[PDB]
């Protein structure tokens, strides 16, 4: 005969899942809470609203010169952010340099939205050729061309009068300017395009005391060309003004860049294409959708986005130990 | 356990006990079945619940890295940039990884504790009116039916009021007879 | 806590032990009175200051914060400049706050394992010699006067010397008169 | 420790057990000895064993100073270049100083839980079968051969066999003759 | 009947300090201990004994060139830490630029006090003119006049002879030497002031090789004015000389700086004044003075100072659980 | 009369290994693990298989450029890692400078060999004077020199014809390629030694673009000189070309270095020499040979090696508490 009887003891159930301690390794227990997101949709999305600014075999210097490969960008809506290849293949068509330019891609990871704007009228060079300056470094399709915001000025008849150009930043917001100077391969090529045999380009802001000068030498073909361009820039200031002055190899500007609205941004590198998509998250290697604290896919990421680590696991123990 | 009572003295959980973490099993003579203890259960829950938020919350702010480029004469500080970035994400993968490895060890010993605190609120109010068994059971030296035991449930168990039916029930077990 | 003595079997501090951390509370026929263990309230002392310094020491040096400055075209080296500084502050912050939350729960669960680990050196100093009342007091099967509770708090007490008395008092209460 | 045995209700170990870290100490009729509890000592061993690689292995990736050379006119980046070399090694010395110290306690405490909870097995094994000295001992109220003390060890004791003359025993101690 | 009897408790009392755990927040215990110092004065104090250098409306450029409106400045005596506003004042006061700028307000985080030398007398221009050399947009107080430190050298009848000037450091200490270029807005002014239209500044030291030239341009007007001035500086090691030759456009030294006391200093960027106190330990927004392991105040601190964190809460647990 | 018993007891035994605890320090235990390695050999040995590159008294300066002194370098073998003392004796023997050196010391830790080419024989130059490049600053032993894999060109008869001298790299491989100009202290001395008073160097390539022009000063002497050289490189790719055009101040080259090999590497900086020995771990205080997983010699090591601290203890409790 058993006497009454009271017992004491825990839960149990069907769980697998396992969890590790410092001194056990696959703990199996009655419930456990995942902590790691591990999946991505391979693809580029929107970010909440917005669309990214998708340089295709585009560079940041193909599209804000203007290389004729590059007329899809001519006119950009405003991006949440930029997407660009690891190697684009069309920078600068014709070989040469683009002065500070990380810098320039640093500026761009804060800004939104550009807004083109002529500053010196193609039609106003009346006095030299502004119809000349073309490459066959620069395709356009088949028909050789240049640069579309920038000019490729060259001698009419025989002579190259002294240009004095400026303009005045009337605008609200700052002003990206570009220009350039020309390094021809020998004083027979420097005297057939711009006559003058010594030259120079000044360039006067409230900040800037520049004053180029065409480098001549003799240099290996890249491109079938020897001769090079070497392009640079500044921001102008509202109601500051900038004033050319040049006498040859000046690639003068036409268009600028108005800085019109600023933000959160990046430059991200990636392979991948436009995915037709829209998250909160974005990682170069695809969107993520997540309620998970933390992530591993890419540590570079942009948006409301989940804490980047690179485990392979992370799993929280929540129940109890259980049954063998 | 560090606590002895999971996987201890108590050999198996109870695939019956579907409503709670810890818990009793009385047998009467009216019958038998499961009941949760709500106390124990909630004290745990709010326990867990608060570690899980004081983990996501201390990783709140934590670095994120950023994309910044380099030319072919700066290679200098374009290796200072990577190994920060690399040292940093180094370091907050090893905070989370360990956090959550010693965590987990002072989770699965509350449960163990939070068991054998259970058995002993129980073993300090019975004493001398029932015999521990050892299994992590009580046998009763006197008779007890549902509306006793949810004294012992809820802490209303009287003393006084069995001990005179349990030291004689005593008495007829030293004898023999 | 985890040990199941503060705030467990243990209900309730004496707001009357002002000179100590843990103690006793007496009761024969001279009267009635307090009295705190001096050793083992003097040996938590030396490990929670001990456990204050060990905080304060490995936190010797941390990351100091130096002034650096950078013109309008060094802006990447400037950002890369406040992303570590900003970086290794949180680390120490997480570090300083992780810390003191985690030694905070075992310096609770210290001071409940040294009340449980008291209330046990008593019990099996006195055994079958006093009965055992669950509410962490005992009830003596015999007569015990100052110097006698003395010798269970200096850990002095004679279990052969009370064996005779206390099992014929136990042996009164079989019978019930 | 946390736990009470070691430097506890044990004082002392036994010098004289070369065969593993926790055991026991029969002595009947045939005599006495020291015998290694074969099944406790092998848990404590893959789990120390365990944490010393979890310990080194989380370090497995951890910063790595780099040299990097500047000349006269970088050297606010030769300064940030060092403060942040700096910075990480100050990081990863504090990671690992504290881990240790934090895992140095849970090892001590983890052996002295193993010790009760031995003691606890045993005891509810024996019950009123045996008298608890409080000195980590046992008395039997009967007689145990060689083959007797191996069922308490490997944990195959029979409760109800020794019953009947135990509670005869324990009655001749009720009498006093 | 009572039997005697003995009990086991813990300490309790009237304490309501409150803790926080990884399992519960708002515990009530015993004792507890703050480790954050959160109090600071807002004042900036001496530190020890020393006074930090405060240029009130002056940059470290203003002092060092001796900006006319600095004259607070001209002679300080040693300093234990300075403090510069954020966008103070009186900078350059002739526009233009100080080259290196940076790299030398490194140097000054461990300099505690110069001593100003005269190294080119003033007197000594015989066939030059000293002291035209003023603008209207370097005012004294509504005289129009000039930076203190440096000279403005114009022609004298009408011609600007080949300047050869040099200065042997025979001190000890290190020497901080400043001069500068200034460049016209056109061929006439460059004429007006100098004759000579073709030119150069030419320095030279152990270690210094330089040659400067005037660099024409049409700028933007800055404070009324077109022209553009350009200061260059150089640490000139003791028993070393450095060596001018000029001939257009050169603004000469006068006085230059000995490094005289180096040690501990940092430059702080602060809007405060003077405090009129003293302590051990300097921020930014306040002293600080406190026994405290750790504060949440500013992370740029200078002296014996606590750990900075960024917490609103750090406290540590003594006594045990408080009744509830 | 004692009844049968049983008791449960500890290992204990004669350790006298200390461990410390966040609460305790100094607690001695049954047994210890000390993990860090604090031993090291004193000496630099070959890592693996392979011999460190150890310069004595040279800077990689002085190596590349064929410093007189540093002929003990002139062909070297594969190597594992270079060592470079604090402040190398035999640097640039003639006073001057080394451009974007430090750029270029930071190329050599991925290079594990080079292998010296001539590019333009110094017999080659018929109508200069190759042989009397030559300078007291520059001494082999009394006899006056120069560098050796460069060539200081002078006037022959009275003139200085103008050169245009080009190498193509038709090796696999990449090219270090270097060279430099001579500024001079005077106008006479210019004429003196290169006939033309106004000279240039230019260099070209499929990505430089360089016209040098020496500088003409009044500066300190150095090594009893007042003039300077200053030296310049480039990596000559593939299948490119480098192409020299002069007329004065010119210091050619002769030999070049081709990248033969590449790998894990590293400048370290030390005052040790060779050590004759042999490691799987290298440090510039001595070589370590351990198990540890942790050591705390020097944060700077090469190859397999356990990870550095600044601990001076480390020590972890295996066993249990040893008897009070
Ligand atoms: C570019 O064109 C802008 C067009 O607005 C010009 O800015 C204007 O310049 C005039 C003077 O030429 C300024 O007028 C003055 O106002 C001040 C007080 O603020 C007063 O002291 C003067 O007597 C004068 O009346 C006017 O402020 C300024 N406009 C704005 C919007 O600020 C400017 O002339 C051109 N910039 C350059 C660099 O050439
Ligand atoms: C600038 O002034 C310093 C200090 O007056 C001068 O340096 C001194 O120059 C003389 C030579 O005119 C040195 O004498 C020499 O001593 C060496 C041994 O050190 C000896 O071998 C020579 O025969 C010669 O007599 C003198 O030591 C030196 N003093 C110091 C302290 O270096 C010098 O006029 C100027 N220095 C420069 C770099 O222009
Ligand atoms: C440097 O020397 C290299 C090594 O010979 C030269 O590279 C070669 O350049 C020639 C042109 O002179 C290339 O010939 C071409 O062949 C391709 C087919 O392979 C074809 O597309 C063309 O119609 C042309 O005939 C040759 O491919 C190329 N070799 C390699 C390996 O790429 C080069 O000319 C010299 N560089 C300079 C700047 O002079
Ligand atoms: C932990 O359990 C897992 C699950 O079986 C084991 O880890 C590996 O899991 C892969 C499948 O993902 C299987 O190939 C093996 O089971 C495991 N691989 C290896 C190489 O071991 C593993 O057995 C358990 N780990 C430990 C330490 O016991
Ligand atoms: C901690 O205790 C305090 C006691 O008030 C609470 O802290 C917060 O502060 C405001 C005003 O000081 C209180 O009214 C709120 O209760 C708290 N604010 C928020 C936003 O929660 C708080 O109640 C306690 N902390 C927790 C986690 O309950
Ligand atoms: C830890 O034990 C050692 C035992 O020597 C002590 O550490 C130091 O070492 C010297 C001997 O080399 C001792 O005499 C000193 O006590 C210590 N030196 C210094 C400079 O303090 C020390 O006694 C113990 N540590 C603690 C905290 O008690």
């Amino acid at each position: 005969d058993p006497g009454d009887q009271i017992c004491i003891g825990y839960h149990a159930n069907n769980s697998t899942e396992q969890v590790d301690t410092i001194m056990e390794k696959n703990v199996t227990v009655t419930h456990a809470q995942d902590i790691l997101e591990k999946k991505h949709n391979g693809k580029l999305c929107d970010l909440d609203g917005v669309k990214p600014l998708i340089l295709r075999d585009c560079s940041v210097a193909g599209w804000l010169l203007g290389n004729p490969m590059c007329d899809e960008f001519i006119n950009v809506p405003e991006w949440s952010y930029i997407v660009e290849k690891a190697n684009p293949v069309n920078d600068l068509c014709y070989p040469g340099d683009f002065n500070d330019y990380e810098e320039l891609k640093h500026l761009l990871s804060r800004i939104n939205h550009f807004e083109k704007i002529q500053i010196i009228p193609k039609s106003s060079w009346s006095s030299h050729e502004a119809s000349l300056g073309v490459s066959s470094a620069c395709p356009y399709q088949g028909k050789s061309s240049f640069f579309r915001n920038v000019v490729w000025l060259i001698k009419k008849d025989s002579t190259y009068p002294t240009i004095k150009r400026s303009y005045n930043n009337t605008n609200q917001e700052d002003l990206l300017v570009l220009w350039g100077i020309h390094h021809p391969n020998d004083a027979a090529e420097q005297t057939k395009l711009y006559q003058n045999p010594t030259t120079y380009i000044s360039v006067g802001t409230s900040t800037l005391n520049q004053r180029l000068v065409p480098r001549i030498a003799t240099r290996s073909k890249v491109k079938g060309l020897s001769g090079r361009m070497e392009f640079f820039w500044t921001i102008l200031k509202p109601n500051d003004a900038i004033n050319f002055e040049s006498n040859g190899n000046f690639i003068a500007p036409e268009y600028a860049y108005k800085i019109v609205k600023k933000g959160d941004s990046t430059i991200m590198k990636s392979e991948l294409e436009y995915g037709n998509c829209n998250t909160k998250c974005q990682t170069p290697m695809g969107a993520i959708n997540s309620s998970m604290p933390f992530h591993n896919i890419h540590p570079l990421t942009i948006g409301e986005c989940p804490k980047y680590v690179k485990s392979n696991r992370l799993v929280l123990a929540i129940g109890l130990r259980n049954s063998p | 356990g560090l606590f002895g009572a999971i996987a201890g003295f108590i050999e198996g959980g109870w695939q019956g006990m579907v409503d709670g973490w810890y818990g009793y099993h009385h047998s009467n003579e009216q019958g038998s079945g499961y009941a949760a203890d709500k106390e124990s259960t909630q004290k745990a829950i709010d326990g867990v619940t608060n570690k899980v938020n004081s983990i996501i919350d201390k990783m709140n702010t934590q670095f994120e890295a950023v994309g910044r480029e380099f030319n072919n004469l700066e290679r200098r500080i374009e290796n200072l940039n990577k190994k920060m970035e690399d040292g940093f994400l180094d370091v907050w993968t090893y905070n989370a990884e360990l956090l959550v490895l010693m965590e987990n060890e002072r989770t699965l010993d509350f449960h163990d504790s939070n068991v054998k605190n259970l058995y002993d609120k129980v073993r300090l109010q019975l004493r001398d009116n029932a015999k521990e068994l050892g299994n992590g059971c009580f046998e009763f030296y006197h008779k007890c039916d549902n509306e006793c035991m949810e004294s012992v449930r809820n802490g209303t168990y009287d003393y006084p009021q069995y001990s005179e039916e349990a030291r004689l029930k005593r008495e007829e077990i030293s004898s023999g007879r």
